[PDB]
């Protein structure tokens, strides 16, 4: 068993959160560093993205791992935000040490947590900017995305992954009262090609190319068939010729098989000019009924797993054919053009140009398992952060003008309300000084002065005030000065911050009534 | 602070490769785990037996594997652009300029250095593939790996090279040259003048039948089985031999290749009446006997269908060094895909070092194919001092702390021009002053005539300063400069962006 | 042969040593206070809460706290009081600074801040103060000053006893017609036997040496001193042959009658001042010693006779009664002796001592420390010592503070609202402008948490009255209670304090914080 008191417990938990905090630091921010996780075995991922580091990461500290687990939980929730939460904590309960060692019970310390949170979902009501969801507020969403992308990119992927992002997440979210599943959007991976050749695909990718040297690689508005019986071959000779008919036996059912698949290729899109016929099947198919197909300029694939099909059969809306006995001119479902990529071993079937199936695959290229597991995070971020857009109208002014002017309501609006009480007014000051954390460690990860720049913040926001108008105030990280994040481009959540507080102020307080570290079990 | 343990970390390796790069350069013994003596130049075989320790080892290790799969050159250039690129950080992380500061400086030097290289080129590969044409290429290419070789190696390769690039003409979209299209063999004993290159397959396993020679005729047909030979066995179960070769030479058959294992009476008789007779242990060699011979597997056995045999010119068997080998060539028709490298050489390790070079020369052409990559560029460090320069310029030209980055990204430049006099063993003392000067001139127009040809004289020819690239036709490839500043450029950038290693959850 | 800190670190040995002084000295504060042992290892024990005591006389380990100490020795010797609050304030000063170290102000920032504060510090220092009036009836004033020194230093049930005692003694020495006071001129002494409480105020001077004779007179009404620095002891001129018992002392009488001349002519003198008269009388007090027939015949005139005077006390007994000292007696005279009244010598088993009290015009007082243990001996000692130069402040300096920290907590008011509205500094040194105002709650605060009293709560309680006054446009002197535990008006319960402390106390506490908060590197010499 274990016990600490005379407030060692508060002692102990601010140093493992201090360090977490340390940890996690400086990877906030487009000017963020990188975070290396090494397995071991050899396997480095280099991370930016806190999900990942907070999951995977060894915590030696006993109190370090509430933060974990917590943070973990609001991953799974908005999907964004989780270094947010990290520096929101350590900073909570570093400005709380101070108070108490000034005498503040941690109790009161505690209610002012709470009574502050109560304001600071005022604050965010009326902050908040209600966007339309029109084709035209692109402008909005290549912002949202040079946003959420730019903080887990190296800013040479910025330009390639606006578009790629922005386009997919149009195809899933119709301009009305539709729908959002990110199962609608395929992540694909794949090397040969540098990283910044990642490319948006209008349709679904099938990895496995077929086993025949004149598979025809250009094929254009053709019909698609998925098969699932094998076509391939299905005993005593003495001499060529039994022989040959004991091969053409097995192959005879497949023959047959054949001529109504080459009937159904006279039928459907025959005698068609720019159009063809493709066919894919779950089983085997016969070399030699690979050379028919080549015969009659069909597109074949074979040896396929159902669920890539399953997409097929919504991508391009077939019947799948259990017998080809049983094979009918109508199963079939539309495709355009038809692309099939060589790399170093196998061959990649770009089903495209497809009647309308609302599902797209963005195909993730590059090098090393480094860069791939950057981009397969960015891309699955970046896709999720934006549906958050389309699913809450609710856009936040970013650049930190949520945190950065809660320490103007905090400070000024309360203290006239009075809402609270004398000796809790301690937590409503701890409170403000913290949410200074955001902006300032944003500062201190760029390499300008900490002090300065929440100064030169300070001037535009009491000149607005003097002014009377409505002024958005960021961090321009740029150049140093003060930006206006409408202006400039740079979009926060309302969902997000909303949990991001909320959730803070809980974790804060339940590290802040830690009495007594009692070791059970043993 | 990680990123000064990560400088400490490549030291080592920049130390390793620092003295490698160049037709000058010094050796390494390589001790491999299983018992194995490798005394090589490539830094590529290098860093594949090196065990890797810490993990900034690990960026720029598999850096050189984005270089080394996808270019068949740019092993060094990745390891001494990196090494000198994170040195030279040294001093900006010392002035205070923060990691995602110098970053971006290199990021922006990006954009500057390849806008340069475009502007760098001097002439260009017509594509003619003719052994002129060819010789400019391959003569700097197997320069690095034997110095002063050059005359066998450049007569090897560029006569087998005229063997798998077949006559084509208008050919733009049709590739040609597989890295698989020149096979390179080692025999014991002989010396450089004792290699030679061979139209076609060689076995190096000793001839097997007892037929030295086919017939006289062109394209000797040929046929190649999957399927064991012996008494034929019903389809079914079953608990003739030589009728096969009667089978096989109704269409004009001399050559009878077995993918399979032989019957009693056709090991006799297929060789007792002057047929050829082979099982190649490698199934892939019987993919390239396919392409070689143009031999089609039949999948079936005793029953050579007209459409499963191909057409070989000729197939004899040969003794090369006095140990006995195998060929399965064409001669002068059904041009064969696939040509040999004969190394004659008494020491295993120069033998097989030999080879490791040719391997490259090989790859060296795969990257001579059409994709943009005519390009030349002035070698000898003209390309790496004019960018010294021109990387200058654009400091100048740059406000803000920016400029302090383009400056040592500048000098980082420096470390090829010296690495090429430190392996000459020319004081660098005098021959990089040199070098300024040689290229940083007043022209009297915007054209430097002359003056972009400066080199670096790796010769006995005691000179003051260098020599011009043209006296030996001393040309680097654009795109190998090209992709290796992309790769180097990204790979620093990763190393510099390190800021924590931390162990995961075990 | 050199070590130094490249990193800043230096600022956290220098900060983590400043937390010490804090700890160690900060406890004392305050009517609240608890008091410190110091051990000699000799076996003396100093019992103090003396700030300049636990400066100057403790074992510093730290190498940054010699400076500190040494530092704030310097405020005792310019004011005489509030060694403690320098302490405080550079400790403080420093822990409010590390705050805003940490987050990357240039040490130059934070100072420049601690001397723009000085200079506002000034300010209010002079619009806070209240001029006092040279009324001698200011009794009420002058009684409450000494409970203002005398409740830190003292259980407060020796206040009652000093109280009156250093106030009656200070109005004696404060000299009219503007003139000045000489705070030499208050004579300090150590008596043992009796206990604290029996320390009393005497109108005069009190002698060692007093009367070794059964017939030596208890008191004289009206005394005429005569202060005698003639050898009356055996002399002899600058032969003695005796042959029996009988002619010893025939012939040193007749040598010592050189002496009995004097003698006679001593007696001469009191015959020709009232020898027999009434209401008058004669007290002799010798440089030299006395002959044992000599003190017979002093007391065959009822004569008190006082023998071997120490020199400065004889110096001292010139001005005491106003005499003058005679070389011979040859030379006596009947106006030479000095006036005065009660005159009695106190029996202490140990020693019986000369009360020599209401002379002619001495305008000079002592204080008899009375007390049996030498732990009381010193505490008493210092409380006398203090008090005389706080009473001593207030009647030099017409100016008297509100205490009960009235200045440590308006000027954190008026410091932290006015400053940046002024645009008195600059937007980044606002951190100087906080700083100082947080560290100056160290006093108020300090002052609570020694009382047992809600830190925070007390101060709350103190704001909530400041503000009253903002509307109602009227000066309220706001303070600490430390007895009841909440506010209360320094100028009704009577707290006061000095302008020239204070005045110095912000001035040396901004000269010692700023010295340690530009220190960068710590150097070894000769090494």
């Amino acid at each position: 068993a274990e016990s600490l008191r005379r407030d060692a417990a508060l002692k102990v938990n601010v140093t493992s959160a201090e360090g977490l905090q340390s940890v996690l630091e400086t990877n906030l921010g487009p000017k963020g560093t990188l975070k290396m996780l090494v397995d071991g075995a050899g396997n480095i991922k280099l991370t930016k993205d806190g999900k990942v580091l907070l999951t995977e990461m060894q915590i030696q500290s006993p109190t370090a791992v509430l933060i974990a687990r917590a943070a973990a939980a609001q991953d799974e929730i908005t999907g964004d935000g989780t270094t947010t939460v990290v520096c929101l904590v350590g900073e909570l309960l570093r400005q709380a040490h101070r108070f108490i060692q000034e005498g503040v019970h941690p109790r009161i310390i505690t209610d002012g947590f709470e009574i502050a949170r109560k304001e600071s979902m005022k604050f965010l009501d009326e902050f908040k900017i209600s966007k339309t969801n029109l084709s035209n507020d692109r402008e909005f969403l290549l912002q949202v995305a040079r946003s959420s992308l730019l903080t887990k990119v190296d800013a040479d992927l910025t330009e390639v992954l606006t578009p790629i992002v922005t386009d997919a997440v149009l195809s899933v979210y119709d301009a009305q009262a539709d729908n959002l599943d990110l199962h609608m959007v395929e992540i694909m991976q794949m090397q040969h090609l540098s990283p910044k050749d990642t490319t948006f695909i209008k349709g679904l990718v099938l990895d496995h190319g077929g086993r025949h040297p004149d598979m025809p690689t250009r094929v254009k508005n053709a019909y698609v068939l998925i098969l699932n019986v094998s076509l391939e071959y299905e005993f005593f000779y003495s001499s060529a010729d039994q022989r040959d008919k004991l091969a053409a036996s097995e192959r005879k059912f497949v023959d047959a098989k054949l001529k109504k698949i080459i009937d159904l290729k006279n039928e459907v899109c025959g005698m068609d000019p720019d159009k063809g016929f493709v066919i894919i099947n779950q089983k085997g198919i016969d070399p030699m009924s690979l050379d028919v197909f080549a015969k009659h300029n069909i597109l074949a694939l074979r040896r396929a797993k159902r669920r890539n099909m399953e997409r097929l059969q919504l991508v391009t809306g077939g019947e799948a054919q259990n017998s080809v006995e049983d094979l009918s001119p109508q199963i079939l479902g539309f495709s355009g053009l038809v692309y099939q990529e060589t790399i170093g071993e196998e061959k990649f079937t770009y089903v495209t140009e497809n009647t309308d199936p609302k599902s797209c695959t963005i195909l993730i290229k590059g090098s090393t398992h480094y860069a791939l597991a950057q981009t397969k995070d960015a891309v699955r971020d970046g896709l999720r952060a934006v549906a958050n857009v389309l699913k809450d109208k609710n856009i936040i002014p970013g650049a930190g003008a949520f945190y950065i002017a809660l320490s103007r309501y905090l400070r000024s609006a309360n203290m006239n309300k009075l809402g609270a009480k004398g000796k809790t007014k301690t937590g409503i000051e701890a409170f403000a000084e913290a949410l200074l954390v955001i902006p300032k460690t944003l500062v201190k990860n760029s390499g300008f002065d900490p002090l300065d720049v929440l100064a030169m913040v300070e001037d535009e926001l009491d000149d607005a005030q003097d002014s009377d108008e409505t002024r958005y105030v960021g961090v321009d990280l740029n150049i140093g000065d003060s930006c206006d994040p409408t202006i400039e481009g740079i979009w926060d959540s309302y969902r997000v911050l909303r949990n991001a507080i909320t959730g803070a102020t809980g974790i804060a307080s339940n590290l802040l009534l830690c009495d007594e570290l009692l070791r059970a079990g043993r | 602070g990680q990123i000064i343990k990560s400088i400490a970390a490549i030291r080592e390796l920049h130390q390793m490769c620092l003295t490698s790069m160049g037709p000058c350069g010094r050796n390494k013994i390589i001790v491999n785990h299983l018992g194995k003596i490798i005394i090589t130049n490539d830094a590529a075989t290098m860093l594949r037996e090196l065990d890797i320790v810490h993990p900034a080892v690990k960026v720029l290790v598999m850096a050189t594997e984005q270089q080394k799969i996808d270019m068949g050159d740019g092993t060094n250039l990745v390891m001494i652009l990196a090494g000198e690129l994170l040195n030279v950080s040294e001093k900006l992380i010392s002035m205070g300029l923060s990691a995602v500061e110098i970053i971006q400086g290199y990021n922006m030097a990006r954009k500057f250095t390849l806008k340069e290289l475009d502007e760098m080129v001097v002439g260009e590969i017509t594509d003619k593939n003719d052994k002129n044409e060819l010789l400019k290429m391959i003569k700097p290419v197997i320069s690095s790996k034997k110095y002063g070789s050059e005359d066998i190696l450049s007569e090897l390769v560029s006569e087998a090279v005229s063997h798998v690039l077949p006559v084509a003409q208008q050919a733009g979209e049709i590739p040609y040259f597989n890295v698989d299209s020149i096979r390179v063999v080692k025999i014991m004993g002989g010396s450089l003048s004792n290699s030679t290159v061979i139209k076609g397959m060689v076995f190096n396993r000793e001839p097997e039948g007892h037929v030295k020679s086919l017939s006289e005729d062109k394209k000797h047909k040929v046929a190649v089985f999957t399927c064991p030979l012996d008494i034929a066995n019903t389809e079914t179960k079953g608990t003739q031999i030589d009728a096969m070769m009667k089978e096989i030479a109704d269409m004009g058959v001399e050559c009878i290749v077995a993918g399979a294992g032989v019957g009693e009476l056709a090991l006799h008789y297929l060789n007792r009446y002057g047929i050829l007779v082979l099982k190649v242990p490698s199934k892939f060699e019987l993919r390239r006997l396919c392409r070689v011979c143009g031999a089609t597997p039949l999948p079936r056995l005793g029953a050579p269908t007209p459409e499963e045999l191909g057409l070989v010119e000729t197939v004899k068997t040969m003794e090369i060094g006095g140990d006995r080998v195998t060929v399965f060539k064409q001669e002068q028709g059904e041009i064969s895909r696939t040509s040999t490298i004969i190394l004659r050489g008494a020491t295993q390790n120069n033998l097989d070092d030999i080879e490791r070079a040719i391997d490259d020369g090989v790859a060296a052409v795969k990257g001579l194919m059409k994709p943009s990559g005519g390009k030349l560029l002035p070698g000898a460090g003209a390309t790496e001092i004019e960018l010294i320069s021109r990387i200058t310029k654009y400091g100048e030209r740059t406000p803000g702390l920016l400029q302090l980055a383009i400056k040592q990204f500048a000098v980082a430049f420096e470390v090829v021009p010296r690495t090429l006099a430190e392996t000459a063993g020319l004081d660098v003392n005098e021959v990089l002053p040199n070098l300024y000067a040689a290229h940083n001139v007043t022209e009297p127009g915007a054209v430097k005539t002359d003056h972009l040809y400066k080199g670096v004289d790796i010769d006995g020819e005691s000179d003051e300063g260098v020599k011009d690239i043209r006296e030996e036709n001393i040309y680097d490839m654009l795109a190998t400069k090209k992709f290796a500043i992309n790769v180097a450029t990204e790979a620093a950038t990763t190393v510099l962006s390190i800021d924590q290693i931390i162990m995961a959850k075990k």
